[PDB]
């Protein structure tokens, strides 16, 4: 049946070619011999039996095969490399995660410069991510890697989040210590700077909030190499923490130690002027410091600037042409 | 880790721009032309221009005006660089002793911001109070030229408009006022605002907005006498000031865009427009004095004068002399007549400045079996469009073949003793339903001429309506003999055929030398073409013949001759075609994981695939099995505007933002992870854009010529006539040199205070990376012309290692004789 | 789209065990001692009595594929506990697993591990995942206990009596093969009836309907008092057959 996951051989698909180096293996663009299909290939590699199969993947098998969204990665199916034949021991073929073969990633759109997006298919762009994570924090789940690359579309305009390997449910009334510094540095939320090690699911809010304004700036918001760093810039666009307006930051490990220059004042508004007045309001409410003060996924597609939005007008981005590529 | 060397062959010929003033003394006429990160000064005298100096910038001019602070005796010079370093100038001269000072200086760089798609814009007050800059979408940038101002500190004024065209401080305003116009979903409108430094935000302007012309072009802002603005458009001109309001719009100016514009008498009476077809025009406002005594625009004139090259900028002088400075064509002095001449202009040429164009493509031939090599560029655009022909001889020479149409690609065939190429020229709807050429052009003189009779998609049955007054590209195969350069044969394409690709070659077993042209069916309809065809000609007698054609279903991109095969890319496909003994095209074998493969580059049976934005990949032709095999792949995502292979190993590619890279096989083969991972370990911003690379060099080769530290040889043609080199190190050389950089970069004083670190950075609006595996060889250059002192400062403390002393110290003239033969490869 | 993972016990006749030959008491103890190990492993590794069920859950799923004779049991239950911890998020490291197993297994039980037990282990978690088709998601009946636990309103102590003797007659249901037979919502509600007729308790009049006699209706929807019977006895065998009795 359909069900019977791990059996199949990658014989099915035809390999076209190498689309991304992943965390556990490497992925491949691939047609499926009996369908036509376009697929994905994600490939785990248990052969170097340190901790056998990852559980970055075990995570995407077990948190996809849960989640049914338009705006969420759906996981096909699960193929194997031929067996070998009764001897386990001696196999140490590779397994695939089969995907659905998404026409581009956000950062490639945006690193070429090529993808000009207009105020309404920036709405129909966020609405979507929205929708999708509202679904995932319905469900309890964090997404906790929200990165342009993880951000997946398709020259439809559909969007589809995508990198799960870092999730991990969240509950309110067990807080444990959980990996630390899991966003990437430059969408990373100002908490996981001073490592709560207990966080919220506004962590992803703030890095989809970070993903708005840069989709009006066309330029990533806060770019640092250093932890510290990063607060600076965060600090000086969102305001620098204090208790004022994060009652708890005293609590936070880092809190005295990680400081900026100055306690900078909050300047949002007056640096992203140029952004529509109703997007700004959602920015100002995505980039909040307090995390308990942030916005959840259900009040930003409650905002005038998507609630009004209809999927059904996918509007799809400026993508190049050829006359684009012809100077 | 990879080690490059970059020098400048030839500088930048395009004109960026150009403004006239008292720079060099209060007294003199200056003409300050701007050339991609190259400032030329001139004097203006009665014959033409006396050079005085001429500075390198490390960064793009973007913004170049001439200003007179009061205080000041002579004019300042303000650049803008289009990585936002921003200075002002000024000339100083002792005796023999020409120098350029850095008044004030600093980056006026903004965190967050939306760069406008109308690019910068800067405009300086008429009282000289304060420079305007238009960066970014929504925000007014002001620098308040006090005198303390020494780091250009500056702030940000709201604005409303967004999407703002044109920009110009008015004339006669009681506060600093700017008149811009504008677009939101209304159409265009102009618009006023006053600037105060004080309350530092605008306050309301001097006159209500109006609505303008939808492709509302450019503001010239006139002078005290009249007072207000005009604003030019694609069919009307207007003159807008509080409750006057003036608009002509004369037949002859719709036919062509207007892009430049100057103004001829210093009080607003007659101002200069030019247009794309190099047109150029004189604006005329005509008085009327009033009883009052006050002195009243009546109405607008434009009477045309005669043609120019395409101008980008234009700038009267003196007398009836104009400068036309021209990028997409050579550059010139022309002189404007009272009486028109018998053909009915009044513009008669004077001196013509060699601009090398666009280069589009580009090869390396020795016409002379010299041994050197000469270097045929396709430059130029529509009536600039020219093959340049340029050997080494101190000085290059170049000899320019008029085509008076946009060549696309060339290609050298020995066997036929002429060059292939391949041409574009303009022809617009006319009445009879089909089209007519502006001009005589390469393609409609040739001495024999065909057409394709193809029948591969005349089925159609797809609706293309036409226009009268259209514009349409019609392209030709151009047959030219290498030693006349005369137009041999020409071949028209099929309509709504674009040429893309040409090479020639032997296939197979056949013993002719054929040219083979990829072609694209571009319809307004499509973004990617769906049609296309590779046509298979032979030059022979004086005529070509239609050998084979393959039909495809794409736009053939790039082709490249494979081992007696051809290789194609059909827009994702790369593919492989062998050559049968039925003379016709057999597909082997394909490739697919590209999103669309622009370029195509071999050696062995290795393949260079660029794709437009997932940037360089590493194919091999495996025979044993019969079809392709992806070695590795460049998974930073890069745009591609040409690439090149350097060895087995090393890979070249160029990027849109001005950035060279290169990428290298990861050369360890524990996983084959790694060895599929290309790792980009060279990263220079040229602050160019190349179009073509290409294998040779210029240099006369006598069989004498000492072996350089320099190994290797890439040639590459930039939008703004640079020609430029790539060549490979040793890694104790690289180190020398770049140590040597360094040392050089302490000791060298830069123009506006420019960090050249900071210059060649890998700059992308998204990243900025410290340049690595890449020696500045105009820099190095420069050691010979820093003086005694400045030498040994550089030398001190300065160790090579490897030599005959592992480390062996440098003296100022060991160091001397290095840069020398460096600068013998080119 | 997902797999069905519950068999009927008549289906526990056809298992690959018994048709090697393993009589129906055999296996029974074989996964019983199974479920065990896995607990006791488990619990000496302070893992969450979800990680220690999930464990069990895959282990009893492993064995409707394959026979005990041709997999040692311990193996494929330590194996089982192994990817429970990823799955569940409670990750222990493969040696410390064998540490605590060698702990707690003599030498001739050991023996299954053969000369190196790590590898052993890690080679199986191949099967494993083949084997349970990749569905990881495992839903227990503790959830379903505390869910519907919440819902009672009435003396407190009377409450928690009932829930923790639930609770035990989960912890003794990881035994049996009931995991295969019935969804865990059925036996978070079996085991709430269970105690509620040893305990002398009427659990309808703390619902929200308290004249609604079938007060589980409310809970878990089409379900016969015969199907909870058959697992009230299912459980209250195997305290008759070992000599331990009901909590109380
Ligand atoms: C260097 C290079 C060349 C070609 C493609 C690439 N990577 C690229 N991937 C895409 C699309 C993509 O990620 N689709 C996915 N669908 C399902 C997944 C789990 S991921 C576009 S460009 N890199």
């Amino acid at each position: 049946t359909e069900s019977d996951w791990g059996k199949r051989c990658v014989d099915k698909f035809d390999i076209i070619g190498i689309i991304g180096e992943g965390t556990y293996g490497q992925v491949y663009k691939a047609k499926d011999k009996d369908t036509g299909e376009l697929v994905a290939l994600k490939k785990v590699r248990l052969d170097n039996e340190k901790e056998g199969f990852p559980i970055t993947a075990i995570r995407e098998i077990k948190i996809l095969r849960q989640l049914i969204h338009r705006s969420v990665v759906n996981m096909k199916e699960i193929v194997t490399d031929k067996q070998d034949a009764l001897d386990f021991k001696k196999d140490k073929g590779a397994f695939y995660l089969v995907f659905e073969y998404m026409d581009h990633d956000l950062m490639g759109l945006l690193e070429s410069g090529l993808v000009h997006f207009s105020e309404d298919h920036i709405k129909s762009f966020m609405k979507q991510l929205m929708e999708g994570l509202e679904y995932c924090h319905k469900k309890n789940f964090l997404h906790r890697d929200i990165k342009c690359s993880n951000i997946l579309l398709n020259n439809s305009g559909q969007i589809k989040l995508a990198d799960f390997g870092l999730a991990r449910l969240y509950n309110s009334e067990e807080s444990r210590p959980y990996t630390n510094k899991v966003i990437t540095l430059w969408y990373r939320p100002p908490e996981l700077l001073l490592g709560e090690e207990r966080y919220t699911p506004a962590i992803d809010v703030w890095s989809c909030g970070c993903i708005l304004g840069e989709l009006f700036t066309k330029k990533p918001i806060f770019q640092a190499n250093l932890e510290l760093a990063q607060l600076e810039l965060i600090s000086r666009l969102c305001g620098s923490p204090c208790p004022a307006v994060w009652p708890d930051v005293i609590r936070l490990p880092y809190f005295n130690t990680m400081k900026p220059k100055k306690q900078y004042r909050r300047r949002l508004r007056e640096e992203f002027s140029f952004i529509p007045s109703a997007a700004l309001d959602l920015l100002d409410h995505m980039l909040t410091l307090d995390p308990s003060k942030r916005c959840t996924a259900e009040q930003t597609l409650q905002s005038d600037f998507l609630k009004d939005v209809e999927l059904s007008k996918m509007a799809p981005p400026d993508l190049p042409h050829w006359q684009d590529c012809h100077e | 880790m990879s080690y490059n060397y970059v020098v400048t062959a030839q500088k930048p010929t395009a004109v960026n721009g150009c403004v006239t003033g008292h720079f060099t003394s209060a007294e003199d006429l200056n003409l300050l032309i701007a050339k991609n990160t190259r400032l030329e000064i001139y004097v203006v005298t009665a014959e033409g221009l006396r050079p005085v100096k001429e500075v390198g910038m490390y960064g793009k001019i973007a913004v170049m005006e001439l200003f007179r602070p009061k205080g000041e005796s002579k004019d300042l010079l303000f650049i803008l660089t289009a990585k936002y370093n921003a200075c002002i100038l000024e000339y100083k001269q002792s005796g023999e002793s020409i120098d350029i000072i850095t008044r004030a200086h600093g980056n006026v760089q903004d965190r967050i911001g939306r760069p406008s798609e109308t690019g910068i814009i800067g405009i300086i007050d008429p009282e000289c109070r304060m420079i305007g800059l238009r960066l970014y979408d929504g925000l007014f940038k002001v620098i308040p030229l006090d005198r303390d101002n020494k780091e250009l500190k500056a702030f940000n004024i709201r604005l409303e408009e967004l999407h703002v065209i044109d920009v110009k401080f008015l004339y006669g305003c009681q506060a600093p006022t700017i008149c811009f116009v504008y677009q939101d979903p209304q159409g265009r409108h102009v618009k006023t605002y006053e600037v105060s430094l004080r309350e530092k935000e605008f306050n309301k302007g001097p006159w209500k907005q109006e609505n303008v012309e939808a492709e509302a072009s450019m503001v010239i802002a006139v002078p005290e006498p009249f007072g207000g603005a005009i604003i030019i458009g694609q069919e009307s001109i207007t003159y807008h000031n509080g409750d006057k309001y003036l608009a002509i719009a004369p037949p002859i100016i719709k036919q062509s865009t207007i892009v430049c514009h100057n103004r001829v008498d210093p009080n607003g009476s007659r101002y200069l427009l030019g247009d794309m077809e190099g047109r150029l025009f004189m604006l005329l406002l005509e008085k009327e004095e009033q009883m009052d005594g006050t002195v009243t625009l009546k109405d607008l004139r434009v009477e045309l004068l005669g043609e120019t090259s395409i101008a980008e900028c234009l700038t009267y002088l003196d007398n009836g002399v104009v400068f036309v400075g021209s990028r997409l064509g050579d550059s010139q002095l022309v002189k404007l007549n009272v009486d028109s001449n018998e053909q009915g202009s009044y513009v008669v040429a004077m001196e013509t400045f060699t601009n090398l164009g666009p280069i589009v493509d580009m090869c390396v031939v020795d016409l002379e079996r010299q041994g050197q090599g000469q270097l045929v560029t396709c430059s130029g655009a529509f009536k600039e469009g020219s093959l340049r022909i340029i050997r080494n001889g101190q000085k290059l020479h170049i000899r320019t073949v008029p085509l008076y149409e946009s060549p696309r690609k060339i290609c050298y065939q020995e066997v036929s003793q002429c060059f292939g190429v391949l041409s574009s020229r303009i022809e617009v709807q006319d009445t009879s339903g089909g089209t007519t050429a502006l001009r005589p052009s390469a393609s409609t003189q040739a001495l024999s001429s065909s057409v394709s009779s193809s029948k591969l998609f005349s089925s159609s049955t797809a609706p293309h309506e036409t226009s009268f007054g259209e514009e349409v590209e019609v392209h030709n195969l151009l047959i030219i003999d290498q030693h006349t350069f005369e137009v041999l044969h020409a071949h028209q394409f099929l309509q709504n055929e674009y040429a893309l690709s040409l090479v020639s070659c032997k296939l197979g077993k056949d013993p002719n030398t054929y040219f083979i042209v990829g072609t694209a069916m571009v319809y307004p309809e499509e973004a990617e073409p769906k049609q296309g065809r590779i046509v298979v000609f032979q030059y022979s007698d004086g005529k070509l013949q239609t050998v084979a054609e393959k039909e495809v279903k794409g736009a053939v991109y790039s082709m490249v001759e494979f081992n007696g095969k051809l290789l194609a890319s059909i827009n994702s496909t790369v593919r492989l075609y062998e050559w049968t003994t039925e003379k016709e095209l057999r597909t082997e074998c394909n490739h697919y994981n590209n999103i669309m493969a622009l370029y195509l580059k071999t050696k062995g049976d290795f393949i260079l695939v660029g794709d437009l934005m997932r940037s360089v990949l590493l194919l091999a032709y495996k025979p044993m099995e019969g079809n392709f095999e992806e070695i590795a792949r460049d998974f930073n995502p890069n745009w591609m505007s040409a690439v090149e292979i350097l060895d087995d190993d090393n890979f070249l590619g160029a990027e849109n933002a001005f950035n060279l890279f290169v990428c290298q096989k990861d050369s360890a083969a524990t996983t084959d992870e790694e060895r599929q991972h290309l790792q980009e370990v060279g990263l220079f911003h040229l602050g160019e854009f190349v179009n073509v690379f290409c294998h040779g060099s210029l240099v006369m080769q006598n069989l004498g010529e000492t072996s350089t530290p320099t190994q290797g040889s890439v040639l590459f043609g930039t939008v703004n006539g640079m020609i430029g080199l790539v060549t490979s190190l040793s890694e104790s050389w690289y180190n020398l040199l770049l140590d040597m950089q360094n040392r050089l970069n302490k000791v060298i004083k830069s123009v506006g205070k420019i960090e050249h670190s900071f210059w060649r950075s890998f700059h992308t609006e998204r990243k900025t990376e410290p340049a690595t595996g890449f020696i500045d060889g105009d820099l190095i250059e420069s050691f010979l012309d820093i003086s005694r002192p400045k030498m040994q400062e550089v030398v001190a403390n300065l160790q090579y290692d490897d030599g005959s002393g592992m480390k062996r110290e440098a003296t100022a003239d060991d160091l001397i004789k290095v840069v020398e033969e460096l600068t013998r490869i080119h | 789209t997902k797999p069905c993972w519950y068999w009927d016990k008549k289906d526990l006749a056809h298992t690959p065990s018994q048709l090697e030959g393993l009589d129906p008491a055999t296996e029974a103890r074989y996964r019983r001692e199974g479920a065990r190990f896995i607990f006791d492993v488990g619990t000496r590794l302070g893992l969450h009595y979800d990680t220690l069920a999930t464990g069990i859950i895959y282990f009893h799923r492993f064995y409707m594929f394959h026979s005990f004779k041709q997999f040692p049991r311990y193996v494929t239950g330590a194996c089982c506990l192994f990817l429970a911890g990823k799955v569940e998020e409670t990750p222990k490291k493969c040696k410390d697993i064998i540490k605590t197993a060698r702990s707690l297994l003599n030498d001739v039980q050991f023996g299954q591990f053969g000369d190196d037990p790590k590898e052993e282990v890690m080679v199986l978690e191949r099967i494993l995942l083949q084997t349970i088709k990749f569905d990881l998601q495992v839903e227990h009946p503790y959830q379903f206990l505390l869910k519907y636990a919440k819902q009672l309103k009435g003396d407190k102590n009377k409450i928690q009596k009932l829930v923790q003797m639930a609770w035990t007659f989960v912890n003794d249901s990881l035994c049996t093969t009931l995991s295969l037979q019935w969804e865990p919502e059925i036996i978070a509600v079996a085991v709430m009836y269970l105690a509620g007729r040893l305990c002398k308790f009427e659990i309808q009049e703390w619902t929200s309907k308290p004249m609604y006699r079938r007060w589980w209706e409310q809970f878990v929807q089409d379900v016969p008092v015969d199907v909870l019977e058959d697992i009230c006895h299912q459980i209250l065998d195997l305290y008759s057959q070992g000599k331990q009795q009901m909590p109380h």
